[PDB]
């Protein structure tokens, strides 16, 4: 499990070179910025239920065969499991929006996600829904434009934060899609 | 990786909750710290084939009796890949430097170095005595900050006392 | 619309535009369609109330509802009309008390729930601080919002995927040394002569010594291959004439203790510069 | 296999809707491009040969035992695998340029490349360093002018070596 | 004249008009008395010294020759 | 009690290992955050009776129904006990901020609720409705600091998000 | 218009020298200032149809002698070119901001002001109390942000010691 | 004398506006590349010295007739003179590139050159020669294409200010004309 500090150490392990003068931009820049870092990783978690309950809401409200006789989301026990399934994925992004990069995401939460569903029959494209719903819900958390909560933040620009949040969401549906 | 990240996100994981309070207050003393370690690694990384080269002669100033025959730096081979593996331990205490934790030191440098050298009979003192002159070497103002002193003397500390 | 203090600030626009809260109002067109908006519901006898968005709420605007909102003029009709509100009169702060419903001019009734300071119109929280202001004149009753009054019923056909995800591009970070000396090596060697070697790198001083033995690039010129016959004699010249210089004068700085020595042997190789060359800049021949 | 364009098309049929004039305005700009993207692809298939060779002397200039006797490079037919594994990922990164989506260079040249190396004891970070040295001369053959209009060319060469850094982190 | 106006339009008059620039030096140097006319040395070092100054001050009177020029006159 | 000390040291101890540079670095953030964190604490402590009353007061405003017969609010006693589980929330989110970490709030407040609120038919919205109330209310530079608010509605929204 | 630029290529050009690194280092902290001292050049922009309102009335009601007949204020019209005036200010105000230096400021309000408002009889003390009223009405958290609140305030307050 | 910031202001102030949103795309576009400009401007100074000698001569090699004598170039003192007005001419532009706008050499340089010339009877078709050729050079100098000196860069592009160095020799071109 990788950082965004442990990143440039493998890889210039593979150069066999001291990390020192060109390679220290990035993380002089990772470290400035970090307190908006910490300022969004904040605003996703205290932020964590209503955005899960109302994307599985919204995948429901968009397709309602998942709740029909023999859907998939039908009973109490397979909405229980997709309420889950949802918050864990929140979870790993919520870890690699913290490190600073996707290794997390990619050892613990997609690795073999893909055929999981298949065996359980998970439809992928729904669950493909959901995630672009928490994408969408996640940006606008980050970048203050919420229309139901709005927060306390000092001033400034942090749309790279938000560009980097949708760079792990879509990677998330790819694994599975 | 030991980092400070890694730790807080593995203890949440294992007790499966979210990000609380105390690990983003466990983040801005990386934030803190890292202007100091960071231009310790810097140093160390524009200057390193210097003291690898110092560090290299103080193993055989020490131990002299490495270049008979029937020992473990006889001819030039074993001298230069003793000062190949003396660079590589220093690598991984720059890296150590920049990662913020002993994780690269763990898992490249430390762990199964033991039956390596037992089994390939090379004296762990004298890997140990290169590092223990290195770490004599740091004065304050002159080669780093103040800071940065402590906490590179911090890892070759950490270094040595895992070799030995 | 011409001038807030011309007559000091008494008329109904440039009142407005001397309070600090919705300036997007006037800098956008806004208050036309409002206006059009109190004279197709005939709500200029009835009192009224009416709730503002101030500024930083309009500033938060997400881009693709911005972006459909102006793509699409009844949008924008139906967000204001959802703002002014006859249920019941000229409402204060403290007849909102409670957890009820408002009837705006057009829209479909919307719930409200008031818990002392902390008032909710749906979707936006009232800002107590500065409100409760009434205009006898065209009489009606103004309060300030936090955020846009956005019911779900309008904002149904935007969504993310339409093209507002967000996406920073990405850049190289090369230098012109590095360039220069790169695309030497792009030409045909029977072309492009020495520089065909000019891709590699500098390597780690002991990637040199006897086990890795890595190559410079002094070792493809046909400077590491002269051994001329001829010499020069060193004893032509008058006595002053030719000079020595050595490296140093010290016995454990030509060769330490160690065989690791720059000055004697084939371990002078052994150094971390000295791997590649800048004998390149001659010509392509 | 997609370009960039049939990318956005094939995400609109899954949530079955039109395209939006903000997707419109992001494929004409891209579209606007498209005389320097070409221009990138000739340059790289105008040097194919001298990129190879180059880069294969200094991989052997630097690493002398893949072609030491019981190396990996030693022998003609081992040496001849060698020289266009490194020519087939390049004519695949070129593909991949051209089309503006990395779709091309996933499905037939990535696609199980790495237990195809782990199966043959090809050492697969060679590969890599490989891939690199043919990167770094590729941008660098990339921007210089050679009679084209003086102009920023920036995140054209950021894809093209984003391209190139995928094949590299996919074999290895 | 540049550099001792101060706003830009005065700095813009000495620069369009050069005999209301060759005015302003001197009506500057007048109500503040750093001409040699009231210039007074102090000590007999510093007269010297002042000396030193004004005999360059006269070379530039005179042609590249040695010929004298018709402005010291 | 989840901090951010007992984190790492619970970690080292699972480990079997010495405090590391990475656990120290850990401290150097609670070091900097106790800065603003114990003064929203202290400025919590001072004014507690003025947010209880006005927090218990937004509960049944919101909900009129409780005070219905049949209801869990009918006569004095619930309401008082009301105004008592709303102070000692309060008091450990005031906890919360002297410790730094969830820690007290999880094993004092949190765990088990679900069953004591199921099984005495407390509508867990109400319980919610109070700490929202209380969130809202908050002013940036008045009530207290910038990032003493920050640190506030934090634990807040960690309140908030456990009962709902 | 004296600014960061125009200063250094000025001194330049009286010595007669090609810009040194000393001119090329003052360009460097118009780099990093312009990041705050613009950030209030469009809050006064967007927002400046308040700000003269607010500092007009103020202005008489400090000195509400100045609507007697016979003063500045007698009539409705010099009212209106009094808020007019007001509204220049600002609008200088907020040119320096964007220039980086007092060079708009010095240029058209500063130079022969002391001149017209003896001979028109305009008192310089009502003028300086609309711009006390705006300096001390700056909520460095809400207005703007703290760096940009103190690039504000440095502008008004020598454009306040200017005109006293 | 003006800057590229206080360009707008003067243009702003014509017709009592604010300087808005709309004016600052154009300025924080100036910061942006800031450092590009910088580095320009140092390619050029640090090269001036040459540039002259290398224009004038060229000016020379072309017309025999400046070293003839009674020619303009004839006497040390006239040679002198002339190397004296390369100077002026590229300090002034390095002035204005360095600022961004074209005002501080169209009042301090070329306010009263041509009468000048004129009087003295400096021949203006060698002159609009001695420009050109230091044009040239500044053109070579910034996109670092200059035969025998390289210096060291970032890598990008830099047109513009090339362009707008160009934009201010035949300004000086057209003056002196
Ligand atoms: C006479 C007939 C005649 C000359 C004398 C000569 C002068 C000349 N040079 C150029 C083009 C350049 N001059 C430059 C100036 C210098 N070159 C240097 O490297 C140093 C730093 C400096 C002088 C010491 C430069 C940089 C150029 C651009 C190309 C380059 O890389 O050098 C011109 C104009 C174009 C041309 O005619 O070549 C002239 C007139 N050339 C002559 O013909
Ligand atoms: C720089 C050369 C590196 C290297 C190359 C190498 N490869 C092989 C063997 C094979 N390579 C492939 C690869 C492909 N087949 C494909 O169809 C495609 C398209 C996507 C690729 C990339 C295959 C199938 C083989 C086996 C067949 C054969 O080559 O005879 C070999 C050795 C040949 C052998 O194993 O007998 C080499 C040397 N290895 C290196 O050392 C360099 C780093
Ligand atoms: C130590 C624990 C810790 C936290 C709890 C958070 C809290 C926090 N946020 C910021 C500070 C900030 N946070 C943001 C982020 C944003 N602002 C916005 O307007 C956007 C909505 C959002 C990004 C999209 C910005 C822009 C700053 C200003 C400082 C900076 O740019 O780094 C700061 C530094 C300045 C200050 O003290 O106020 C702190 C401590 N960050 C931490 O380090
Ligand atoms: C570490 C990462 C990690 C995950 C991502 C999940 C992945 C995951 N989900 C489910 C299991 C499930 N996941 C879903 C979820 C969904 N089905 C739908 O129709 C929706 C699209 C979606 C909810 C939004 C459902 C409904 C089940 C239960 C299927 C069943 O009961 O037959 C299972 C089987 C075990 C079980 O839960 O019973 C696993 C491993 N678990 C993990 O450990
Ligand atoms: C028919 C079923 C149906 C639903 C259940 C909702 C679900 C829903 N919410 C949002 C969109 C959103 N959802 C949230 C989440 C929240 N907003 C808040 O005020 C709370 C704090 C929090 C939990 C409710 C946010 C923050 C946004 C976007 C910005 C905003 O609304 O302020 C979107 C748009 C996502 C996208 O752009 O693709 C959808 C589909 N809408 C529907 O059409
Ligand atoms: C990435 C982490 C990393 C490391 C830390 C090193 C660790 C390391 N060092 C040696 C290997 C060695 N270390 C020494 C050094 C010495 N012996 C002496 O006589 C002196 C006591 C001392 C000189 C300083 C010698 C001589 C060898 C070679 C042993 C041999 O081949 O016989 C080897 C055996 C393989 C080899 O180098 O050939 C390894 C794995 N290598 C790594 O890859
Ligand atoms: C980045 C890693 C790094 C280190 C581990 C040290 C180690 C170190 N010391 C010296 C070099 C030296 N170190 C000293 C020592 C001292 N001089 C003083 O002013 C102090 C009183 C005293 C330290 C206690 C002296 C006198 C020299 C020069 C003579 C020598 O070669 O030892 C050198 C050679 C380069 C140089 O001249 O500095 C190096 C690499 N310096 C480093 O840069
Ligand atoms: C461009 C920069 C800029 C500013 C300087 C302010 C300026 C400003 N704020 C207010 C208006 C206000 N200003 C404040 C702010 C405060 N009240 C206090 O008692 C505290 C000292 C301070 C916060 C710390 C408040 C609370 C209001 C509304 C009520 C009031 O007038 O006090 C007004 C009166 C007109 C209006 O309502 O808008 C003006 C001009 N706003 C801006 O956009
Ligand atoms: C067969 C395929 C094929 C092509 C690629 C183009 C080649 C080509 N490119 C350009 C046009 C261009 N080519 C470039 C490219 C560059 N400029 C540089 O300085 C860099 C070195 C390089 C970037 C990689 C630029 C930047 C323009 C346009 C000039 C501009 O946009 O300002 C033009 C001029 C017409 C136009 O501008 O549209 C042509 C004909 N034509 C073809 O028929
Ligand atoms: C140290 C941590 C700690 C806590 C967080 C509280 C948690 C808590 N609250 C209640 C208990 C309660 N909480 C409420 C509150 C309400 N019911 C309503 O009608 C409204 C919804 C709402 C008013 C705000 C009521 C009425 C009871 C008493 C339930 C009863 O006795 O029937 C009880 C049952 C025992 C009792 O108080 O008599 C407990 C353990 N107590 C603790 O010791
Ligand atoms: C320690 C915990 C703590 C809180 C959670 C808050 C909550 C809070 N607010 C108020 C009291 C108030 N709070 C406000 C609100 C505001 N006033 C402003 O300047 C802002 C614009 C706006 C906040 C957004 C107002 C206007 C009052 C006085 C009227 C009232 O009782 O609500 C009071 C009564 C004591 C007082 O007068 O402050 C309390 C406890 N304050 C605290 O001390
Ligand atoms: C570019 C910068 C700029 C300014 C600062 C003003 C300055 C200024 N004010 C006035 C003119 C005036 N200015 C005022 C203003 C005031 N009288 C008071 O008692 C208060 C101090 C203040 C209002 C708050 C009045 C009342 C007049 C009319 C006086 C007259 O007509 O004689 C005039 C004469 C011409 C005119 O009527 O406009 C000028 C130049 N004008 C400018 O062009
Ligand atoms: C502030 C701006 C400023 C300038 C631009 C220069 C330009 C300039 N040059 C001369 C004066 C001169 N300028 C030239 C220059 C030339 N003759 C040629 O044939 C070539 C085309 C060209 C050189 C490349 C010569 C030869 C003289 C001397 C004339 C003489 O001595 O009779 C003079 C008159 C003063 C004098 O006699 O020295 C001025 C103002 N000086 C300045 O102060
Ligand atoms: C005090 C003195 C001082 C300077 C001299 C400049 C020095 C300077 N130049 C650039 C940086 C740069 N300079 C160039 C310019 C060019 N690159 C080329 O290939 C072209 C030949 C040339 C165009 C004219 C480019 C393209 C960058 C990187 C982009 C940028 O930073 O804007 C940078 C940013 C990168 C860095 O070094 O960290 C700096 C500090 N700034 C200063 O503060």
């Amino acid at each position: 499990m990788l950082d965004a500090f442990s990143r440039v150490v493998v890889n210039s392990d593979a150069k066999a070179a001291y990390v020192g003068g060109s390679d220290l931009q990035a993380l002089k820049s990772f470290i400035a910025d970090g307190n908006k870092r910490l300022d969004a990783v904040n605003s996703i978690v205290s932020n964590a239920s209503c955005m899960v309950s109302d994307a599985v809401s919204g995948m429901i409200c968009e397709n309602p065969g998942l709740i029909s006789p023999g859907g998939n989301c039908y009973t109490n026990r397979r909405m229980a499991a997709c309420l889950r399934d949802g918050e864990i994925i929140l979870r790993y992004v919520s870890y690699a929006l913290l490190a600073g990069d996707a290794s997390v995401l990619e050892d613990r939460c997609l690795n073999g996600l893909k055929e999981t569903y298949i065996a359980l029959g998970v439809p992928t494209n729904s669950s493909i829904r959901a995630v672009s719903i928490m994408k969408a819900q996640a940006v606008a958390f980050i970048t203050n434009t919420a229309t139901e909560r709005k927060m306390s933040f000092a001033a400034g620009d942090c749309t790279s934060l938000a560009s980097e949040v949708a760079s792990y969401f879509d990677r998330v549906g790819a694994a599975i899609s | 990786m030991k980092s400070v990240i890694t730790t807080v996100v593995s203890a949440a994981d294992a007790a499966g909750r979210f990000p609380s309070n105390s690990d983003l207050e466990s983040i801005q003393g990386n934030i803190q710290r890292s202007a100091a370690r960071l231009e310790a690694a810097e140093k160390l990384a524009g200057n390193h084939e210097a003291v690898v080269k110092e560090a290299g002669d103080a193993c055989f100033a020490k131990y002299a009796y490495l270049k008979n025959p029937g020992e473990a730096g006889e001819n030039q081979e074993k001298i230069n890949k003793c000062y190949r593996d003396v660079d590589h331990y220093m690598r991984l205490v720059n890296y150590c430097l920049v990662v913020g934790g002993t994780g690269p030191l763990d898992e490249w440098g430390i762990a199964g170095a033991r039956e390596v050298y037992r089994t390939l009979n090379l004296p762990t003192s004298a890997y140990v005595a290169s590092i223990a002159y290195t770490r004599d070497r740091l004065c304050v103002p002159r080669d780093m900050s103040a800071q940065a002193g402590v906490e590179f003397s911090a890892y070759l500390d950490y270094l040595i006392n895992a070799l030995s | 619309a011409a001038k807030p203090y011309e007559s000091g600030y008494i008329a109904e626009d440039d009142f407005w535009r001397g309070r600090g809260i919705a300036a997007w109002v006037y800098a956008t067109g806004a208050n036309k369609v409002i206006a059009q908006i109190v004279k197709d519901f005939n709500l200029t006898d009835k009192k009224f109330m009416v709730f503002i968005p101030n500024d930083g709420a309009f500033a938060r605007l997400s881009p693709q509802l911005r972006k459909a909102m102006m793509e699409d003029s009844r949008l924008v009709y139906d967000m204001l009309a959802g703002h002014i509100f006859t249920s019941k009169g000229s409402a204060m702060l403290k007849d909102l008390q409670g957890a009820g419903y408002l009837q705006p001019a057009y829209g479909e009734a919307i719930g409200y729930v008031g818990t002392g300071r902390v008032i909710k119109i749906g979707n936006a929280q009232v800002i107590p601080e500065s409100s409760d202001i009434l205009r006898k004149n065209l009489g009606f009753s103004a309060h300030t919002l936090d955020t846009f009054i956005v019911p779900k019923a309008l904002t149904k056909k935007v969504s993310i995927e339409a093209g507002f995800s967000p996406v920073t591009p990405a850049k190289y970070v090369s230098t012109t040394k590095a360039d220069l000396r790169y695309v030497g090596a792009t030409k045909p060697a029977a072309v492009g002569g020495r520089r065909a070697m000019n891709l590699m790198k500098q390597q780690p001083f002991w990637m040199y010594g006897p086990p890795y033995n890595a190559v410079t690039q002094d070792e493809y010129e046909p400077i590491s291959a002269a051994a001329p016959k001829a010499f020069v004699d060193y004893q032509i010249f008058a006595p002053g004439t030719v000079k020595v210089s050595p490296d140093s004068v010290n016995a454990n700085e030509l060769n330490p203790v160690s065989g690791m020595s720059k000055y004697i042997g084939k371990t002078q190789k052994l150094v971390g510069d000295q791997g590649i060359s800048d004998r390149s800049d001659k010509l392509p021949m | 296999m997609l370009d960039a364009f049939a990318k956005v098309v094939a995400q609109a049929d899954a949530r079955g809707e039109f395209l939006s004039n903000t997707q419109i305005d992001a494929l004409s700009k891209m579209v606007k491009e498209g005389n320097q993207r070409l221009d990138i692809v000739n340059k790289v298939t105008s040097n194919a040969s001298a990129i190879v060779t180059n880069s294969a002397r200094a991989l052997f200039a630097e690493q002398p035992q893949l072609i030491q006797p019981g190396g990996n490079a030693y022998t003609s037919r081992r040496m001849a695998a060698c020289l266009r594994d490194m020519e087939i990922v390049l004519r695949y990164v070129s593909y991949a340029m051209i089309a503006g989506d990395s779709s091309v260079l996933d499905d037939r040249c990535l696609n199980g490349l790495r237990e195809t190396y782990q199966a043959l004891g090809t050492p697969g970070s060679s590969v890599a360093v490989a891939i690199q040295k043919m990167k770094d001369a590729s941008v660098a053959l990339a921007n210089d002018t050679t009679g084209t209009p003086i102009g920023d060319c920036s995140s054209l060469v950021a894809e093209l070596a984003g391209y190139f850094d995928r094949a590299a982190v996919s074999v290895v | 004249a540049l550099i001792l106006a101060q706003n830009d339009h005065q700095e813009k008059q000495y620069i369009k008009y050069p005999k209301l620039a060759a005015a302003a030096l001197m009506a500057s140097t007048e109500v503040t008395r750093a001409c040699q006319r009231y210039a007074v040395p102090e000590s007999i070092e510093e007269e010297f010294l002042a000396a030193s100054v004004d005999k360059v001050n006269k070379m530039r009177g005179t042609t590249a020759s040695g010929v004298y020029k018709s402005s010291c006159v």
